[PDB]
């Protein structure tokens, strides 16, 4: 749902792939010009293999949180805990891990 | 009137009644230009305006000036910063110059005025078509203006009242002559209806009699000063036919400016007084008027700082406070030529106390609010469509836990002193458990900076 | 209807989705959210210049 | 690749432009005139070249 | 079943003819009539309206000659009333006067046909000369109203447009300044709407300013030729005659006809009352008056004495016909007529102020820029 | 709608309103919401009588 | 093409041009629909 890409979305059904890894392979074989995904993952990817480069800008501010259904008390506990990590370098430690 | 001239000799006339039917004053005014006779209605509907009098009439009334009537309406809008409004009239006189004054006032300023619509009712026909009812059903504002006779206003209030424009999120403001009388309330009037009038209590009826008497007095003194004669009044409306070319009336030019007793009564050439006394009127919960404000010396002093409002059963308004913080908040002084903040910028209040040893807590001075997070509140507002407020915050930049309490905005929520708040919120576990959170709309975190030499 | 991890969730085939979950408008009209545990965004990728 | 360009800065012979001509001897001229006038009114032309 | 309706006219002759006409409508529920004179002043008019008129429980009245006081009365009673002779603009809008209708259009609507007369002559240029008042503002108003145009579909040139406008004070001694202004104007085609003394002034002024010569045009209606204005009136000036306007009787009749139409079709409806008898002590307007008015609006009479009769948004005679005039050797002759879409030139050859049968083109473009 | 949104096509649907043929009309509600119709062409589903 | 009368208002007009880079797109309609997509507009081929 947007007006602008409507051309694009109209154009993008064709060559889309099942698993982004496959895309990495494909452009990695030059069978693709470019691929659309969320940044951090790809920073990791090209960060691994010299062959590829992040895009110029960064857009569609976004983030990751634990999937849980509807309403169950677990939400508060979980997120509270995740702050309970970000409070300290646990996350940065997670970089150090991966 | 004629017999009043035949019995005694009246160089002048004073008229008043308590009634609501202004046409009295209409044909009276007509007689003014008929007989070349100064006549002062001092009170009642006899004061109400009839648009575009004769160029030959001498007549006058005490009532707000149509242009500056709606202008007072404008400043009224300037009080609580009510931007979204409309205006509704019949074919009754004045609409043209009315609207002209409206928009002409609108577009000429840095102010952020936004006018949605204006529609024209028909009170001539009766209703099988609901056309009135329908185009009223086209009205989107929380408050709108209506210009018409009290009689017409009855039928309107009825039909629109069926349409559901009378609830919370709804209010109405009408000019003085609209509701007219103090003490006569058609029930179908909307609750908490708004208008403004010449002061009911502060302005005496006999006092007014003295007012006009003095007017004609010093006036005749002004012709007698210069000319030392006054045209002999024609005592018979019958015989008035031959005196047309005889009488040479210069009186008007002196009639206009009258300086007496320190309170200027002077009118203007269009049939209105320069600085008449004006008082804002608001309807109570008991359906009985009370003087809720006054407009004096081309200026306003309100009886309340913030608008009294009930909201029996829907709490659809909320409370918000934060500190202006670069960038995210703009706070500026309002423009002197208006008094509110301009453009898309939004209002806020200032709780600054004066002396440490006193309480004395109205504690508010309006000041500009705008900027980014402000606009976040804007988008969300126009999305879920609910009201919002903002004001300055007294204690600390953000907030902290001193001992058992919280000194700051978030804390200002947890004690229910305010419902919501904004600004730059570090979203932590610490402050978490006492409050609730959204998805964050900004990514940020601890960082340091120095200079590259 | 739905399919995917969302699907097994709504159907109830599992409690927990652990994943680089895109945070949209729609899913929250169904699934609850936490604070974000990472900040990512859109990008594009292509072969480096020879 | 990026290779060709016009000579110079874009100095153009025969200063002229695109528009929309219509059936001659109409009145619709002034109307559409004021129209695309308004088109620079919103400056939407910015969006236009942008696309 | 009684029906009471009034009139006020100049002479009892039209009283007798008036009632006789009412009887001519009897063949077309029972009628009753009332009539009295015109007052010199305003007050006693309304006085005799209550005492003589309103006391009779009157549905309508007829007026001739500001007659406006009558309407003031009718309006405080909201009672529709139709007279004859007033071309004054006060009745243009409903503004002061809610219920009123007319047998003929105002002086203003002359321009309505003027424009189309230009279309007979295919003129792209004008000279608008009017003093400013209620009347004048009306004139320019409707004038420019037609001059708002070119919504289509003609006009092989760029189309007609207002060249320039000039205001001046009524009763002015000398307006010649704006006239010399009109000298540099791009056209020779002048248009005028002015009062009696006004027209005289402007004509003499033209004589001294010698714009009376070849190629000049002067566009007026009938209001100009009448009165002493004709004496000073310039040679061969274009003019008009509102058809029959000076005729009191037949107009009174056709009015009564429209009235009758309202009687038959209206009174077949329900929820009906009667207006008050005495003026004193009665503050309530007659609930149905506006409806009666709207019926008068929808009223269309196929056969009148003057023929078909029509009304505008304000309920004013529309698609009415005119006599078109011109001056020949200090004598006015009828050069044509108009219906709704066009002018019919008669057999006579239209005479211009200058030489013979040449119809000049005032678009002459000064090499001075 | 199910047909509408599922394609690359550029369909744009303005409005849909529901008439009442049960009541009779003093309210013009039918008349009004018909007065809300902006399309050059629109579809109507009902009995010939209605 | 659709038969239509327009007795008295000529409020429709006639236009033709060549597709020219960039300024005009002309493409084959999608087989799964048969008209052109999105905001793209129709045209005819003589
Ligand atoms: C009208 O007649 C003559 C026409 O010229 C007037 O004379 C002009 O008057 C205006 C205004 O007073 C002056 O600005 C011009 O300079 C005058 N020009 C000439 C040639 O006299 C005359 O003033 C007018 N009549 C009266 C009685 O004032
Ligand atoms: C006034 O006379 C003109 C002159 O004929 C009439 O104009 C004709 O009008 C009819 C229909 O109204 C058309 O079919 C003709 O083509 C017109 N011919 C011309 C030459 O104009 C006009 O109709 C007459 N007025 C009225 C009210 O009928
Ligand atoms: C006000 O009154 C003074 C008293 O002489 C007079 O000179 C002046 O003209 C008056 N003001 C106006 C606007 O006429
Ligand atoms: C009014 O018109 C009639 C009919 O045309 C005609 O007799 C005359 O012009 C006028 N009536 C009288 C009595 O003169
Ligand atoms: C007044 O007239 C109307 C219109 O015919 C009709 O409803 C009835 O006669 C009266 N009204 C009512 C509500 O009875």
């Amino acid at each position: 749902r947007q007006v602008e890409l409507s051309t694009m979305y109209r154009h993008m059904e064709k060559h889309n792939y099942e698993s982004a890894a496959e895309a990495i392979q494909a452009v990695r074989d030059n069978k693709l010009h470019a691929f659309i995904w969320d940044s951090a993952v790809l920073e990791f990817e090209a960060s691994q293999k010299c062959d590829l480069v992040t895009t110029g800008e960064l857009f569609f501010r976004s983030g990751f949180g634990i999937g849980m259904r509807k309403d169950s008390p677990w939400k508060q506990q979980v997120s509270l805990s995740i702050l309970k990590s970000h409070e300290n370098g646990f996350m940065e430690d997670l970089d150090k891990t991966w | 009137i004629c017999d009043l001239m035949s019995d005694r000799k009246i160089q002048g006339v004073v008229f008043a009644d308590d009634t609501d039917q202004e046409a009295i004053a209409q044909i009276l005014d007509f007689i003014s230009a008929q007989t070349l006779t100064p006549i002062l209605g001092i009170h009642g509907g006899s004061s109400m305006i009839m648009a575009d009098k004769d160029e030959s009439s001498m007549f006058f009334q005490f009532g707000p000036s149509i242009e500056q009537q709606a202008s007072v309406m404008l400043n009224i809008m300037e009080e609580y910063d009510w931007y979204i409004f409309s205006i509704v009239t019949t074919y009754f006189p004045g609409y043209q110059d009315f609207v002209n004054k409206i928009r002409s006032t609108i577009e000429n300023s840095f102010v952020g005025w936004e006018l949605e619509e204006v529609l024209l009712l028909d009170m001539s026909l009766d209703d099988g078509d609901c056309k009135i009812q329908n185009q009223l059903k086209k009205l989107q504002s929380p408050i709108i203006l209506l210009y018409c006779t009290k009689e017409e206003a009855t039928y309107i209030f009825e039909v629109a009242n069926s349409v559901g424009l009378t609830g919370y999120g709804y209010t109405w403001i009408v000019p003085s002559l609209v509701a007219g009388d103090t003490d006569t309330v058609p029930s179908e009037f909307p609750t908490g209806l708004i208008s403004v009038s010449y002061d009911e209590w502060d302005y005496g009826l006999p006092a007014r009699v003295r007012d006009g008497i003095a007017i004609i007095t010093t006036a005749a003194s002004d012709m007698l000063s210069e000319h030392s004669f006054i045209p002999e009044p024609k005592s018979s409306c019958y015989n008035t036919h031959e005196k047309r070319i005889y009488q040479s009336n210069m009186l008007n030019r002196y009639l206009i400016n009258v300086t007496f007793e320190g309170r200027d009564l002077s009118f203007s050439e269009d049939g209105y007084q320069m600085h008449p006394k004006l008082v804002i009127i608001l309807l109570n919960k008991e359906r009985k008027w009370e003087r809720v404000g006054k407009w004096k010396d081309k200026s306003l002093q309100m009886k309340y700082y913030v608008w009294p409002r009930m909201c029996p059963e829907t709490d659809d308004h909320l409370s918000i406070v934060t500190l202006e913080e670069a960038p995210f908040v703009i706070v500026e002084s309002v423009d002197p030529l208006s008094g509110t903040c301009m453009r898309n910028t939004v209002p806020c209040q200032k709780r600054i106390i004066s002396e440490n040893k006193t309480d004395e807590e109205p504690g508010y001075i309006k000041k500009c609010c705008k900027g980014f997070c402000i606009d976040i509140l804007k988008k969300i507002s126009k999305s879920v469509k609910f009201t919002y407020d903002l004001y300055l915050v007294t204690n600390g930049k953000h907030g902290k836990k001193i001992n058992g309490t919280w000194n700051g905005m978030i804390g200002e929520v947890v004690m229910k002193r305010a419902y919501m708040a904004v600004g730059s919120l570090t979203i932590n576990e610490e402050r978490s458990e006492v409050v609730d959170f959204s998805v964050p709309f900004i990514e940020t975190g601890i960082s340091v900076m120095v200079s590259r030499s | 209807e739905w399919n995917g991890m969302m699907g097994e969730l709504l159907s109830g085939q599992a409690d927990m989705i652990v994943a680089p979950l895109t945070i949209n408008n729609e899913r929250a009209q169904y699934i609850e959210f936490s604070k974000p545990f990472k900040y990512q965004g859109l990008t594009i990728l292509v072969k480096k210049e020879i | 690749g990026c290779k060709l360009v016009t000579i110079g800065s874009g100095k153009v012979f025969a200063s002229t432009g695109y528009g929309i001509a219509i059936q001659k001897d109409s009145g619709w001229k002034r109307q559409v005139d004021l129209a695309i006038l308004q088109l620079f009114g919103d400056g939407e032309m910015e969006e236009l070249e942008a696309l | 079943k009684i029906v009471n309706i009034g009139a006020v006219l100049s002479t009892r002759k039209h009283e007798q003819m008036f009632r006789e006409a009412v009887n001519q409508a009897n063949k077309r529920i029972q009628l009753q009539a009332t009539s009295v004179t015109h007052k010199p002043n305003a007050i006693q008019m309304a006085l005799s309206v209550c005492e003589d008129l309103i006391s009779s429980q009157v549905y309508a009245i007829l007026v001739s000659h500001t007659p406006t006081p009558v309407s003031y009365t009718a309006g405080f009673y909201r009672i529709p009333v139709l007279g004859l002779t007033t071309r004054m603009s006060i009745y243009s809008d409903k503004s002061i006067h809610l219920s009123f209708l007319r047998t003929v259009p105002p002086y203003s609507h002359q321009s309505s046909v003027w424009f189309e007369m230009m279309r007979v002559y295919n003129w792209n240029h004008i000279i608008l000369l009017v003093s400013d008042d209620h009347e004048g503002r009306a004139a320019q108003k409707r004038l420019e109203t037609l001059l708002e145009e070119r919504e289509s579909k003609y006009d092989n040139k760029r189309g007609p447009k207002a060249e320039k406008v000039l205001q001046f004070d009524p009763g002015t001694k000398n307006v010649t300044a704006l006239l010399m202004e009109a000298r540099e104007l791009e056209a020779r085609v002048i248009i005028l709407s002015a009062s009696e003394d006004d027209a005289a002034t402007v004509y003499r002024a033209a004589a001294m300013l010698d714009m009376t010569g070849s190629g000049y045009v002067w566009l007026v209606g009938e209001r100009e030729i009448s009165g002493n204005a004709l004496r000073y009136a310039p040679d061969g000036i274009i003019g008009l005659q509102l058809i029959n306007g000076k005729n009191e009787s037949a107009h009174i009749s056709d009015a009564v006809g429209v009235v009758a139409q309202a009687v038959h079709e209206l009174l077949e409806k329900e929820n009906i009352t009667d207006p008050p008898r005495g003026c004193v002590g009665n503050t309530n307007i007659w609930k149905t008056g506006p409806l009666f008015k709207r019926v008068l609006m929808s009223s269309k009479y196929a056969d009148g004495v003057t023929g078909r009769v029509e009304f505008n948004e304000d309920g004013d005679r529309k698609f009415a016909q005119y006599s078109i005039m011109n001056l020949q050797n200090r004598k006015l002759v009828q050069v044509g007529i108009y219906n709704g879409t066009h002018v019919i030139p008669n057999d006579r050859k239209i005479i211009w102020p200058g030489g013979e049968t040449e119809k000049p083109r005032g678009y002459q473009m000064s090499t001075r820029l």
